[PDB]
């Protein structure tokens, strides 16, 4: 399988500097042109560095020369992006990106985000959505995890270890006032399964080594 | 640097119609230099055609890539509800490998109320000096709706977040959530929570609420 795994990103003060990673594997690396790409929160794609096959030529957009540096190392199949003097300008997703002449769908990475802030890892409190049993009035029951006030994004959150996807909706993190993100996520279920089956949201912040799991018990009168 | 720039910024279709992404290039861009990316919600984009007509691996025949010098399209021959994106052009001929701004395509679908949820806050948070109030709108269509938080009968403001899910990859549906944050003391003060939503999908707008403590 191809693969493009990238690593190295993460929090990071102003002023400071990360070294990302992308190990590729699964197409000959060695023969094709790699690039870094970023994408500021809601934002557009942006290409920011790109290197030739044995590293001899490489061009970065301007307002990255001279402190941010693309390098590969062939014999370990790998791309480095070497970011210094880091600012706020800086937080995005960063891709590492083959050459569209691979002609493989799957020749980006899987992105690491990039968070430029002199503000500490936070680990959510996660709460229970559990609705009253008053205000259950038909067959498909919601039940929920409110994961509240970490920092920085992201965080992963499953239902039943993986097993339970169907009628799952996890929102998008919204950004408190606080300066911490907080994001609810939900699951509809038949009514009938809420006596005989439990429900337990698994939440992970890698940011903080924070691991949650939540049992989300229903009302009933 | 040349500068590409995509029309239209948004597009939306139902399933079953031909989309359309046009990508304008300041300077003429050699054929074999023009790439489109295929870009879900929070995941990495996926290369779906290069040099400016050639399908990647696993690319449906649904997608086409065409055209040359200043002006190339991205087309999708018949629509799937699966094939909502931002979908991005880019030229690899010379640095900067410039990527034009984006065409978000959405999938329409009929009208589809939404079902609505509240949850009070856990006991849990309250120990906490805060209550959290949810109130979920799920699976309608569209995307705009109107969610009016009420406390006592009284008409919040600026205590509120939204957020909306993507699309529903199989029925174009999206959710929603509205969270209502207040002061333990104040929820305490407070007997009754209500959510009121309207919707283009309802016959008239619907109230969501719970009493303070009730089973
Ligand atoms: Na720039």
């Amino acid at each position: 399988e191809v693969q493009l795994v990238e690593s190295g990103g993460g929090l990071v003060q102003p002023g400071g500097s990360l070294r990302l990673s992308c190990a590729v594997s699964g197409f000959p690396f060695s023969s094709y042109w790699m690039s870094w790409v970023r994408q500021a929160p809601g934002k557009g794609l942006e290409w920011v560095a790109n290197i030739k096959e044995d590293g001899s030529e490489k061009y970065y957009v301007d307002s990255v020369k001279g402190r941010f540096t693309i390098s590969r190392d062939n014999a370990k199949n790998s791309l480095y992006l070497q970011m210094n003097s880091l600012r706020a300008e800086d937080t995005a997703v960063y891709y590492c990106a083959t050459d569209p002449d691979v002609g493989l769908s799957d020749s980006w990475g899987q992105g690491t985000l990039v968070t430029v802030s002199s503000a500490s890892t936070k680990g959510p409190s996660v709460f229970p959505l559990a609705p009253s049993s008053k205000s259950t009035s038909g067959g498909t029951a919601a039940l929920g995890c409110l994961v509240k006030d970490y920092f920085p994004e992201p965080v992963t959150v499953s239902w039943n270890s993986g097993a339970l996807t169907s009628g799952v909706h996890t929102f998008p993190a919204v950004l408190q006032s606080s300066g911490l993100y907080s994001l609810s996520s939900v699951v509809t279920v038949p009514s009938s399964s809420l006596g005989t089956q439990t429900y337990i949201c698994n939440v992970n912040h890698k940011p903080s080594n924070t691991k949650v799991d939540k049992k989300v018990e229903p009302k009933s009168c | 640097e040349i500068v590409l720039t995509q029309s239209p910024g948004t597009l939306s279709l139902s399933p079953g119609d031909r989309a359309t992404h046009s990508c304008r290039a300041s300077q003429s861009v050699s054929r074999s230099y023009l790439a489109w990316y295929q870009q879900k919600p929070g995941q990495t984009p996926r290369l779906f055609i290069y040099g400016a007509s050639n399908r990647a691996t696993g690319i449906p025949d649904r997608f086409s890539g065409s055209g040359s010098g200043t002006y190339f399209t991205l087309t999708i021959s018949r629509l799937e509800p699966e094939d909502f994106a931002v979908y991005y052009c880019q030229q690899y001929d010379s640095a900067p490998d410039t990527f034009g701004q984006g065409t978000r395509l959405e999938i329409k679908r009929t009208v589809a109320a939404p079902s609505v949820f509240i949850f009070p806050p856990s006991d849990e948070q309250l120990k906490s000096g805060t209550a959290s109030v949810v109130c979920l709108l799920n699976n309608f269509y569209p995307r705009e709706a109107k969610v009016q938080w009420k406390v006592d009968n009284a008409l919040q403001s600026g205590n509120s977040q939204e957020s909306v899910t993507e699309q529903d990859s199989k029925d174009s549906t999206y959710s929603l959530s509205s969270t209502l944050t207040l002061s333990k003391a104040d929820y305490e003060k407070h007997k009754v929570y209500a959510c009121e939503v309207t919707h283009q999908g309802l016959s008239s707008p619907v109230t969501k609420s719970f009493n303070r403590g009730e089973c």
